[PDB]
RNA sequence: GAGGGUGCUUGUACACCCAUAGGGUGAGGUUAAGAAUUACACUCACUAAGUGUGAACAACACAUACAACUUGUGGGAUAUACGCU
């Protein structure tokens, strides 16, 4: 403020009103109307939920029971429907492994290394963002490579193609680097969400529509994928078996 | 029974001079009508770059296999549900 | 006929999702460093479709009064314009896609100077 | 090969080069591990680019074609990629 870096932060007419704990009373919860309700400033008040099927009921009844922590909270009347910004203390619960959820990890064809455990899902990269540093390397090899064929020669072949052999030669170090990083994003995942075990299909069909496409990251041993997601398992503590 | 209810062209006195004829105008027409579906879909293979790279694939899969979502979806990760809204 | 759905649309298009694609590549690249070298190939278009599509709105402008003036149009009206900035508020596409407003406030300075008056209806 | 540097600004292309620049790194805070060490979409920052003269990473001179060239400041709004549930 004093030093004049930012300006006086206004309000208008839309900001949420702020309100904190002592407004709202008798937080429990309705099944015969199936509303959560309250009481905020001697006016009763049950929720419209509507077809909330996202994580919204459960931490609604999870504050109701009293194991969520609730702080000043705000009140908004954007378009007439009233609406409520609750903002929630949660403690974080030590995340520790429970060897009985199972972790699908599957090659793709643009969408690389595909995780599947319950109803949550991530992607370890995409197609053109692996291929994007494989292409400028390649490009930049023939042109240099162009370059140095036609460049002066009688100093030595070593000084001539040093950099033709290190522009080959770096494309390893890039997809042991891209094998690393994608395998520290599936252990990532496996922690994250205390999967115990975690199994990578095979999936490899016949014909069909495959046969055809090459997969992005190929079979399950291109670099050692395989044994970088091995090696990096137990380091985590995940139980990475076989599929 | 087809055979028997088919008459022969030779019942026909000089049925070479007035029947078993066509038209030009049809033909160049019906080349005119291919040139435009050509046309139109050069216009959208033009277009598809311009998407994002996986709606991009999903639509060259489906263009070189076709509307699969089966075989599709399993290929990809995704169900069957999420590639059929995706598509 | 000033103008193609080509050089206007589709290249502002292309640049966008050029962007897009920037933006999804650098979420795995150099990492550790901060976040200001990961958005860096995202720094690149900062004004790069808004120069394009400024550019070729000040091609354009300049055509239609180039146009007018050299047929001695002393009047310039805009037809159904009204119409159409209503449709467009009612939509998405047409707003981030068709700079109206733009246009219309380059071609009241250009008319403005060489005298023509624009009507808008 | 994208993308770039110099060729007043913008767009296209153009000559000359740089370009794994979606990379090569440095420091600070923090985290994890017995250690090596790893990590951060945590913060800040550095590093490439026409020809000649010129000891020079000094300075100066020279360096393509067409079109356009009223911007700047702020507010409201939407969306994209990422992170959490």
């Amino acid at each position: 403020y004093w030093k004049g870096e930012r300006s006086l932060p206004n309000f208008k007419k839309d900001m949420a009103f702020p309100f904190g704990l002592q407004g709202i009373s008798r937080l429990v919860y309705d099944e015969e109307k199936k509303a959560f309700c309250f009481r905020l400033y001697r006016v009763p008040f049950k929720t419209y939920l509507g077809k909330d099927f996202t994580d919204k009921r459960m931490l609604l009844e999870r504050l109701v029971k009293g194991d969520v922590k609730l702080c000043a909270s705000n009140i908004q009347l954007n378009g007439g429907k009233i609406f409520w910004l609750a903002v929630f203390e949660i403690e974080k619960e030590k995340h520790s492994l429970k060897p009985e959820v199972i972790a699908e990890a599957s090659l793709s064809l643009e969408y690389p290394i595909v995780v599947k455990t319950g109803k949550n899902r991530l992607t370890i990269g995409t197609k053109e963002e692996f291929l994007y540093r494989r292409l400028a390397i390649q490009a930049a090899r023939r042109r240099t490579q162009v370059g140095a064929t036609y460049s002066r020669s009688g100093k030595g072949k070593k000084r001539k193609l040093k950099a033709v052999d290190k522009y080959h030669k770096t494309e390893s170090n890039y997809v042991a680097h891209r094998i690393h990083v994608y395998s520290r994003k599936l252990i990532d995942f496996c922690i994250k969400h205390q999967a115990g075990t975690l199994i990578l299909m095979n999936q490899e069909d016949k014909v069909g529509i495959a046969k055809e496409e090459e997969f992005v990251l190929r079979n399950w041993s291109y670099y050692e994928l395989m044994t970088k997601i091995k090696y990096k398992a137990e380091k985590a503590g995940i139980e990475l078996i076989i599929g | 029974k087809f055979h028997k209810k088919v008459n022969s062209l030779e019942d026909y006195d000089n049925y070479q001079d007035y029947m078993v004829g066509y038209d030009p105008v049809n033909d160049s027409e019906n080349l005119d009508e291919q040139e435009s579906t050509q046309k139109s879909f050069d216009h959208i293979k033009s277009i598809l770059p311009l998407l994002n790279a996986d709606k991009r694939h999903l639509i060259e899969l489906c263009l070189k296999y076709g509307f699969q979502y089966k075989a599709i979806s399993k290929v990809m990760g995704k169900g069957i549900h999420e590639t059929s809204r995706e598509i």
